[PDB]
Formats: structure tokens, C-alpha cells, sequence
């Protein structure tokens, strides 16, 4: 009988088109006592819009129970604390976990695009790189598009702590060497709390 | 009681090739986010070395 609390996705807390949520995951609920009660608080005050999902029996016949609380973008961004209180027959006393956005002076990402190495141009596919550095906190989102159409064949490294106490990451979009060589325009867009409008986008093409 | 946190602070306090400005930045980092003390100390040790006389 144990509890985990997860934060919203960074893109969700940043885009008004999205709905962010905090999630409370209880594992190893006994089959003998699958009843689980969730009480949620925001800065100490009780809210009631949480929703419990259909429980999931595990291979060993224990249950897994998830509670999901939609939150306000601005409450998460301004540092409110989200507390989940978990209740079950099997528990001596109820369990509490709390979560909140990472504190510290925010710092605006710098965003640079880098073209394929010349040695890479012998291959069928090439590598378009975006360097994102200097940002704080680590919560960030990254996508790629080409003339407004989404790309999918990209991989973005987890943020990594740099030598000045800010974070950095690289995102690599893989594309057919043909599309690169015939001058198609690629764009990486980055979403972060410290950018004007929570986003910027930087373009890359053959010159 | 967080040993790693207290330890990162101590070792950073005594690193001889950091500026006061850098020393201060790393100690503020440790306060902002204790859960990454290991990585803050590694970054500090790595900067202290690159700044050997």
C-alpha cells in the first residue's frame, strides 16, 4: 500500500489549448480492500473536482488506483502546493504526499539550430539539431514542424544540468537527405515559462 | 535528514578555484532544488578543475 504524486506535463501548464493535471497513483492495494478514498488540497484548501479512474488488477491480483486532478495553469506556474491524502482500510494512518513547481529564479532558454555535419551527408538520412540552453527550471517542451506540418521523427534529450546551474538539452530531427538537399525549411519550436508567450521557434534550411 | 544535500554544500563551500560569485550561485542552486545536489556538486567540481591556475 504505497503512493506516488506526478506533476503535469510542461506543455500542458504552458499552452492555453491544453489542460494540465496532477496525478495520484496508489499501488499494491490489497484485493481484500480495493476501496480507496482520495482527498485533494490546493495550498491547504480542499477541492472536489478530482476524478478516480477504473481500477486495474495486476498480475498478482493486487490493484492499482489513479486519481487525476485538473489544475489551473496559473496556480501551478505561481507555485501553489497540491496535496493528496490517501485513505484505505489496510492503512495504519492515511498517506499524504505534496508536490509543487520547482523553485528558483527562472531563466530564458537560448535556442540555436545546427545543420548536418558534412561527414553525415554520405548517408540516406541526415540529422538536424536544436540546442536549447540557459533555461531554468528544467520543465520544457520541444517539437518540430516543416512549413506548419508536424514532424514525428525526432528525439529530444531530457534536460541536463549545466555548469552555471541552468539546464540544457538537444533535439535531433531525422530527415531524408533528399528533403534537406532540395532546400526544405525546418523549424524547431520550444515551450518554456520564461519565453514571451511561452514559446519561440527557430528555423533551419540549406543555404 | 539529507546527507547528500549537506555534503554538496560543504564541499562547495571549500572548493579553492571557484570565484565568490560561482560559489554563491551553486549554493543558491542547492537551496532552489535539493533533489539535484549530486549533479550540482559534479558541475561545481568540474568548473573548479577547469579553473586550475
Amino acid at each position: 500500500p504505497s503512493v506516488f504524486l506526478f506533476p503535469p506535463k510542461p506543455k500542458d501548464t504552458l499552452m492555453i489549448s491544453r489542460t494540465p493535471e496532477v496525478t495520484c497513483v496508489v499501488v499494491d492495494v490489497s484485493h481484500e480492500d480495493p476501496e480507496v478514498q482520495f482527498k485533494w488540497y490546493v495550498d491547504g484548501v480542499e477541492v472536489h473536482n478530482a476524478k478516480t479512474k477504473p481500477r486495474e488488477e495486476q498480475f498478482n491480483s493486487t490493484f492499482r488506483v489513479v486519481s487525476v486532478l485538473t489544475v489551473l495553469h496559473q496556480d501551478w506556474l505561481n507555485g501553489k502546493e497540491y496535496k493528496c491524502k490517501v485513505s484505505n482500510k489496510a492503512l495504519p494512518a492515511p498517506i499524504e504526499k505534496t508536490i509543487s513547481k520547482t523553485k528558483g529564479q527562472p531563466r530564458e532558454p537560448q535556442v540555436y539550430t545546427l545543420p548536418p555535419s558534412r561527414e553525415e551527408m554520405t548517408k540516406n538520412q541526415v540529422s538536424l539539431t536544436c540546442l536549447v540552453k540557459g533555461f531554468y527550471p528544467s520543465d520544457i517542451a520541444v517539437e518540430w514542424e516543416s512549413s506548419g506540418q508536424p514532424e514525428n521523427n525526432y528525439n529530444t534529450t531530457p534536460p541536463m544540468l549545466d555548469s552555471d546551474g541552468s539546464f540544457f538539452l538537444y533535439s535531433k530531427l531525422t530527415v531524408d537527405k533528399s528533403r534537406w538537399q532540395q532546400g526544405n525549411i525546418f523549424s524547431c519550436s520550444v515551450m518554456h515559462e520564461a519565453l514571451h508567450n511561452h514559446y519561440t521557434q527557430k528555423s533551419l534550411s540549406l543555404s | 535528514f539529507n546527507k547528500e544535500w549537506q555534503n554538496a554544500f560543504y564541499e562547495i563551500l571549500h572548493l579553492p578555484n571557484l570565484t565568490e560569485e560561482q560559489r554563491n550561485g551553486f549554493i543558491q542552486s542547492l537551496k532552489d532544488d535539493p533533489s539535484v545536489s549530486k549533479e550540482i556538486l559534479a558541475e561545481a567540481k568540474k568548473l573548479n578543475d577547469a579553473q586550475a591556475p
